[PDB]
């Protein structure tokens, strides 16, 4: 909403991170990771900043959230492709909003090699295609 | 012969030819909307 929870390790479901200001979200990947946290709240806080009217930070922050497919989170590697197909669609829509100064393919690169590894674990999804 | 104008210019003008064309709308070759399944976040398919 504007603030939802972000769970522990230990004494879990007790800390926030309130949306209305804007956070670095380099540091969210720390300090969700240092709590071992579910790959859906990565998520759900880029909903966040996607519904905060961010499309950028919006799509690198889970970049970062690429990395930690399944790290401690028994087999949400289901959550993992859905990760990376919110890539393989944003990088391509972000690539339509094109500026003067990079390329389309800037964009497109790192849409079809993820796409790739998206392709790896799961085929055929209503957002694949 | 008789000595005409070179008739290098509009005056009349092709205003006629003109304004009667009905110009194309092509900003965005998908007709004007992102395409996407994700940003759906909400639904009025929901009661109401």
């Amino acid at each position: 909403r504007g603030s939802i929870e972000i769970p522990l390790r230990d004494t879990d479901e007790v800390i926030e991170l309130d949306f209305d200001q804007l956070p670095e979200g380099d540091e969210v990947i720390s300090i969700l990771k240092q709590e071992h946290t579910q790959l859906h709240i990565w998520i759900a806080l880029a909903l966040e900043y996607y519904k905060q009217g961010k499309t950028e930070e919006f799509v690198k922050l889970l970049e970062a959230a690429r990395i930690d497919g399944n790290l401690d989170y028994r087999d949400h590697e289901k959550d993992q492709m859905t990760c990376l197909d919110t890539l393989a669609a944003y990088y391509v829509q972000q690539a339509r909003k094109e500026k003067n100064k990079d390329n389309k393919k800037d964009l497109i690169t790192q849409a079809t090699l993820l796409y790739t590894m998206a392709d790896k674990i799961i085929m055929y999804d209503q957002n694949h295609l | 012969t008789y000595p005409f104008d070179q008739n290098r210019f509009v005056q009349y003008k092709a205003t006629s030819l003109e304004k009667q064309h009905k110009h194309d709308l092509l900003t965005e070759p998908d007709l004007g909307v992102t395409i996407d399944l994700i940003n759906p976040d909400t639904y009025r398919i929901d009661p109401n």
